[PDB]
């Protein structure tokens, strides 16, 4: 399917749905960036259940 | 045709003036990162430009409409499309430096322009520059040479964006009728 | 006019174009001319360019020759075509209903909705701006209801919608 | 049918 | 003929539509893994409380 319209709308969706996700992508990438992140804490401030470190 | 061979042209002004402006920025004092200087848009768009010219010589001397021309020019839309994208940058690093830099007081030194950011409490940013022969001489012209140098990258990116536009509207704006 | 209306009487059909009776169109047409003592190609021209009832053949043939290779982007709503070949007929008085010309000539009567209100007639492939104003057209008749204008009987429904080439 | 937005 | 999308061009769309699922499913593991690590919760970072002041 997808003759006419339908084709001229889904492209418009899935473009904005891409700036969408690029956008959200930047915000991780600087969430990542701003905060020294490790698999054990943010820098050498390891995090624990208990309490930080 | 004639019209992508004069915003060839223009191009190629645009990226020669701000890569002579982006080379005074360096010259005239190490104080600033690499990022405020955006010289190396400046020779994107210039080797984008170069490009451009040899495509508008080759083009208007054989091999006109074959595959492989077509399979080149989506490389030249696409590397104006980064070109326009590097300007669009090169102007938003522009505005930000000049937002920070216009808003403040600053003071001499005895070898560097040492001075602080309006603050409530007594801590805040520090700059110092690189030899300064004077506060109110580097700073006072600096702002005059960003304000140009924006205007620059403005005129080559809506002219970029233009060169994008073209081509594509030659391409998908007209649909055959008869036939 | 007499040796126009000579094919349509070979076929048998010339009493819809008014039968033999020439007299009328040339009232019409001196009417049209404040009754000059002669006519010009212009004025001919511009008289013919109004669908006169007695020569609607000549162009409507020609339409037809321009629209026997047409492509259009759209889909019939009765019999599943897709995509038209040929005319394509859009409604005003509904939103994303087309029908393909066998469909309107023959009458394919889908329950819910009938064929006795304005259409739109189209034989090359439309643009974007037709599709909008098509759009604007509906929106406004929309809250322009009550009957204004009814056609029930057909008597001849031939002069649909002019496209301009 | 040429597609593009 | 016919209309739409018709050869490779649907491939290259399916092959989008693919890849654009996969960085949006590494997007959002990215940002569970952040959740985990740092404990966020309704009731803020659950270690600090960046108050407005
Ligand atoms: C921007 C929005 C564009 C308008 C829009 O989506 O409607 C367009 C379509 C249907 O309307 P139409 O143009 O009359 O369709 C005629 C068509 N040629 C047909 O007869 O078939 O209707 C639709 O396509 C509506 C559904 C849109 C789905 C896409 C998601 C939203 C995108 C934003
Ligand atoms: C008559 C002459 C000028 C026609 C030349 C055709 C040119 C202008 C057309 C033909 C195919 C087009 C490309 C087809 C596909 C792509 C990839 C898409 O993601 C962005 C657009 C882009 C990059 C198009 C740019 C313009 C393009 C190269
Ligand atoms: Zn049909």
């Amino acid at each position: 399917g997808i003759y006419g319209w339908r084709k001229r709308c889904l492209y418009l969706f899935v473009l904005l749905l891409l700036a969408i996700l690029v956008v959200n992508l930047a915000l991780t990438i600087w969430i990542l960036k701003v905060m020294w992140f490790s698999p054990i804490g943010m820098g050498h401030l390891h995090v624990t259940a208990d309490g930080l470190r | 045709c004639r019209f992508p061979l004069l915003l060839a042209l223009l191009q190629l002004a645009l990226g020669i003036a701000v890569t002579v402006l982006g080379f005074l920025m360096a010259s005239i004092s190490p104080s600033l990162l690499v990022r405020d200087t955006p010289f190396w848009a400046g020779s994107i768009v210039c080797v984008v430009a170069y490009l451009g010219l040899f495509m508008l010589c080759v083009s208007y001397q054989v091999d006109e409409r074959t595959c492989v021309q077509f399979s080149m020019k989506v490389f030249y839309f696409l590397l104006s499309a980064l070109g326009l994208m590097v300007c669009m940058l090169a102007v938003a690093f522009a505005a930000h430096h000049y937002s920070l830099l216009a808003q403040f007081t600053c003071e001499t030194s005895l070898d560097s322009c040492q001075c602080k950011l309006p603050s409530s409490e007594p801590l805040s940013r520090a700059f110092v520059y690189r030899d300064v022969t004077d506060c109110t001489s580097v700073t006072g012209t600096f702002k005059l040479f960003l304000i140009i140098q924006m205007v620059l990258n403005l005129v080559c990116g809506l002219v970029c964006l233009l060169a994008c536009f073209v081509m594509w509207k030659h391409r998908y704006q007209v649909f055959y009728v008869g036939v | 006019l007499h040796d126009s209306i000579q094919i349509p009487r070979q076929l048998g059909e010339v009493a819809s174009f008014g039968g033999s009776n020439i007299e009328p169109s040339v009232r019409s047409c001196f009417q049209f001319a404040n009754n000059k003592p002669e006519i010009e190609a212009a004025l001919f021209l511009d008289w013919m360019r109004l669908e006169p009832q007695s020569m609607v053949w000549l162009p409507v043939l020609h339409r037809v020759a321009a629209a026997e290779t047409a492509k259009h982007q759209a889909k019939c709503n009765i019999c599943k075509e897709c995509p038209i070949i040929g005319f394509r007929y859009r409604s005003l008085k509904h939103f994303n209903y087309d029908i393909c010309q066998s469909c309107f000539f023959s009458g394919r009567v889908a329950k819910g909705h009938k064929m006795h209100y304005p259409m739109v007639e189209y034989c090359t492939p439309t643009t974007s701006g037709e599709d909008v104003r098509d759009f604007a057209k509906v929106l406004k008749n929309k809250f322009r209801t009550k009957r204004y204008f009814a056609k029930h009987p057909r008597m001849g429904y031939l002069p649909v919608q002019t496209v301009l080439e | 049918a040429l597609p593009k937005m | 003929h016919k209309t739409g999308l018709r050869g490779r061009k649907g491939n290259l769309a399916i092959c989008v539509i693919v890849l654009l699922f996969i960085l949006a499913v590494i997007n959002l593991l990215i940002t569970l893994v952040i959740w985990a690590v740092i404990r966020i919760g309704p009731n803020g970072c659950d270690s600090m409380e960046f108050h407005e002041s």
